[PDB]
RNA sequence: ACCCCCGUGCCCAUAGCACUGUGGAACCACCCCACCCCAUGCCGAACUGGGUCGUGAAACACAGCAGCGCCAAUGAUACUCGGACCGCAGGGUCCCGGAAAAGUCGGUCAGCGCGGGGGU
RNA sequence: UCCCAAAAUGUAACGGAGGCGCCCAAAGGUCACCUCAAGACGGUUGGAAAUCGUCUGUAGAGCGCAAAGGUAGAAGGUGGCUUGACUGCGAGACUGACACGUCGAGCAGGGAGGAAACUCGGGCUUAGUGAACCGGUGGUACCGUGUGGAAGGGCCAUCG
RNA sequence: UCACAAGGCUAAACCUUAUGAAACUCCGAAGGGGCACGCGUUUAGUCCGGGAGUGAGGCU
């Protein structure tokens, strides 16, 4: 959720996902649709959505961390420095990237865990299963 | 904060396949980016610089070991 | 360690002097003492004292030298250069020094 | 100073029953290094001339002292400063101490039912546990200041501690039993 | 360049027959009893300097 | 001419390491002894000085070897110069050339000189 | 000094980080030699780290400082001699509106180390700074108000 | 180098699997710059000297 470590600020730009896959570490996964950014929480919540859904489920995978330190305007005005080192770190998505996957529960279970975490989500989404495998 | 606003200067002075004189920079450089080959001379600063005149011609080695040279006119 | 041939060779300076390049190879009793040109791969001269100098060890080596000069006066020589390896100075290599220079 | 019992029967000794490849094969000795542990916890500019009379008189060279490795750790530590002393002992000498040793101070020692047999340099080399100063011939409690001790290494061209063990036994090594 | 307080100096020089100036930068503070060396003058050069004041 | 060895270059990992089989009186190496030249911030280990026997062990030389490194295509892609557009925005597409990284197919355990020494 | 800086150069912000106003008679000149951090096995004051030994070991160390570049054939780590941390010069260039700033072969006087080719006009480089004016001091002998001197001034250092 | 997801191993390390980067880089374009040539169509260029203005920009 949140780094303990870093040089503690940053930019922001945009391009086609590079970094997951279709599919790894289990059954059915969840793709984003659109480039933005996810908040320490909207994880946090999927997280807590997901697993409050099935109990002893038991995989939840969350293969995307936010560290992206983002800053915010304290108070007021531009006479002053930039500002706001903890705000809120998000993590960066692009469409193919795979958020969360899962397993050990049903084809159904999948299905509307997925939907439930579809919500909560700045992003639209949605699920697969697994025809592909590049390296393991 | 920001508190350097100098350029120094570097980069190539003098390029590959080009006519030099004797004294000229062929190059202003932190460390040695390339080394100096036969033509060549070298300052405090790295700097290689012309001994002679001629046509100075780049030999890239083996990736970080890198050297100018300076081939006859007559 | 084997650094000692490196550095004493990269220092000479091959194209930048114009001079020839003097070497020797001290080893076993047998040396080898060929003076090679900086750039073109070829060997100018090259005595050595490789078979029979009959009894001679490391006394030799004035001669060794001394062989050279002279063969190297054959071809000619202007002040060719010292080009040892690890091996550095005093009884056995001087003696091939001031064999060959003063000999020539 | 011997060179005879270490040719002949330590090299045949295994080429008689698993054979051997040649003569040069067999196992040598290299040098014998003797580490004297100084400073840090117990440090003295004064005693340096102490440890160095001692080690000076038992070995018939003289030893050199080393140095701080640039580093400081967290308790008394610097860049620089004597950590402790040299002697390293080749040829002639090694077997001087080395017989001096092992036909003397080897046998006399405290409760000494030999030194531990187990595998001290898995590439053929040997340590030792050396602990009091005065269990020798040539440093007793005579002519003293305080109590101290020295650490000794082995050197040898054996290959494995087999080849080790065996080879250094002939030379008057004593094992645990 | 700046001066104060401080320790250092700079002397310069002065020696036998000749009257002339090296200009350098000394200290007092690991190593100063003799300023020391040697120079070159309106002389044949070859003379030592004694950069003390 | 051909084998091979010692020195020395160009090439400076498709020539490097590992495993390793062969090589000894030609050349090389240890081993050899050293008061003295010379040296070891201590030891001739390294320098260095006097020379075989000895073994080829260790080192070096040559050869097998593609387990590791190293080099690495084709296809397709990422990106992009230029041309032309979509979306409030994040962002995105079409034409047109250029066009990787990585990964796969594979490729190798080098190649080209000079001088000298010793074999048939 | 990095990043922003759009793979030349350059480029703004009360943009994102961090240094300098020094130090070194040796951390300079040269010659000679030396090779690191770390890990694993074993060892007396130890038992995370000391010191020693074996083994691995393109750097994962070091470079007086900030950082980037550069470094293993050294620019790193030791000693020998030393004072080129020189005087009179500057072909030719980088850079800047200017004023400054930088790099520099080669020439002479003369020295330094080396047996030698040779390297030496401070320091692996890139910060350690400050025009002009008015004065302080040592050298020089150009001017010096009729003339011969002296005061005052000039010119070469140079300190504030 | 800093960050970081799962599992193994007996918490650094270490391996399987899996990612992030303006101040990370084994790699690395498209493009850009310098030089030369014109192999090709074009027209401007440089130097000296007189007179300027300008040194608030704006949008896409
Ligand atoms: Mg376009
Ligand atoms: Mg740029
Ligand atoms: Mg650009
Ligand atoms: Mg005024
Ligand atoms: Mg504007």
């Amino acid at each position: 959720k949140r780094t303990k470590f870093r040089k503690q600020f940053r930019g922001r730009m945009t391009g086609d996902a590079k970094g997951g896959d279709y599919v790894a570490f289990g059954d059915y996964g969840l793709i984003a649709m659109e480039p933005a950014w996810i908040k320490s929480n909207q994880i946090e919540a999927c997280r807590i959505v997901m697993s409050r859904h099935f109990r002893r489920g038991g995989k939840i995978y969350i293969r995307i961390f936010p560290d992206k330190p983002v800053t915010k305007k304290p108070a007021e005005t531009r006479m002053g420095k930039g500002k706001g080192a903890v705000e809120y770190w998000v993590s960066v998505v692009k469409p193919g990237r795979v958020m969360f996957e899962v397993a050990g529960v049903t084809e159904e279970q999948a299905k509307e865990a997925f939907r439930l975490a579809g919500h909560k989500l700045p992003i639209q989404t949605k699920m697969v299963k697994r025809e592909v495998y590049d390296e393991a | 904060n920001g508190r350097d606003s100098n350029p120094k200067y570097l980069g190539v002075k003098k390029f590959g396949g080009e006519v030099v004189k004797a004294g000229n920079i062929l190059v202003r450089q932190r460390g040695t980016k390339f080394k100096a080959g036969q033509g060549v001379g070298m300052g405090r600063d790295h700097t290689l610089f012309a001994l002679s005149d001629g046509k100075v011609v780049f030999i890239n080695k083996g990736k970080g070991a890198r050297f100018i040279s300076i081939e006859a006119a007559q | 360690r084997r650094k000692l041939r490196t550095r004493r060779k990269v220092r000479t300076t091959t194209a930048a002097s114009g001079r020839l390049r003097l070497s020797v190879y001290r080893s076993s009793k047998h040396i080898y003492a060929q003076i090679i040109d900086d750039s073109r791969g070829q060997t100018l001269a090259a005595a050595s004292s490789a078979a029979l100098k009959s009894g001679n060890k490391t006394d030799t080596a004035a001669a060794v030298g001394k062989a050279l000069a002279a063969a190297a006066a054959e071809k000619g020589i202007k002040q060719v250069v010292f080009d040892r390896g690890s091996y550095k100075y005093h009884g056995r290599v001087k003696a091939l020094a001031d064999a060959a220079r003063e000999g020539g | 100073q011997l060179k005879t019992k270490y040719n002949d029967q330590v090299r045949p000794a295994l080429m008689q029953q698993f054979g051997y490849s040649s003569v040069m094969a067999v196992p040598r000795i290299e040098k014998i290094v003797v580490n004297e542990g100084l400073g840090s916890s117990k440090e003295d500019s004064k005693a340096i001339d102490k440890a160095a009379k001692e080690l000076a008189l038992i070995t018939l060279q003289k030893p050199i002292i080393t140095k701080a490795k640039k580093s400081i750790s967290n308790f008394k530590l610097r860049q620089g400063m004597p950590v402790g002393i040299k002697v390293t002992l080749r040829g002639e000498r090694m077997y001087v101490f080395l017989e001096k040793l092992i036909n003397i101070g080897l046998p006399r020692i405290r409760d000494f039912r030999g030194i531990n047999p187990n595998a001290f340099d898995g590439r053929g080399n040997y340590n030792l546990g050396i602990k009091e100063q005065l269990i020798f011939p040539e440093i007793t409690y005579d002519m003293v200041d305080k109590t101290r001790g020295m650490d000794i290494t082995i050197v040898t061209t054996a290959k494995t501690d087999e080849e080790a063990r065996a080879l250094l036994q002939s030379m008057g090594l004593p094992f645990r039993k | 360049a700046k001066d104060g307080p401080r320790i250092i100096v700079k002397m310069e020089s002065s020696a036998g027959t000749g009257f002339y100036y090296t200009t350098t930068k000394n200290r007092r503070n690991t190593q100063a009893k003799l300023e020391l060396k040697k120079y070159d003058p309106v002389a044949k050069k070859h003379v030592v300097f004694r950069e003390k004041k």
